[PDB]
């Protein structure tokens, strides 16, 4: 997938789409 | 960890994996 400039949303996206199934530490938060 | 290194800079998806977790 899309190695380059994602951020927020398409960014967390990503982070679920690579470990959506272990965890998911998205915070990186306020 | 992401943010401006892989956003606002570049490391996508090798990286996530080290936070996402």
């Amino acid at each position: 997938f899309v190695n380059q400039h994602l951020c927020g949303d398409h960014l967390v996206e990503a982070l679920y789409l690579v470990c959506g199934e272990r965890g998911f530490f998205y915070t990186p938060k306020t | 960890g992401i943010v401006e290194q892989c956003c606002t800079s570049i490391c996508s998806l090798y990286q996530l994996e080290n936070y996402c977790n």
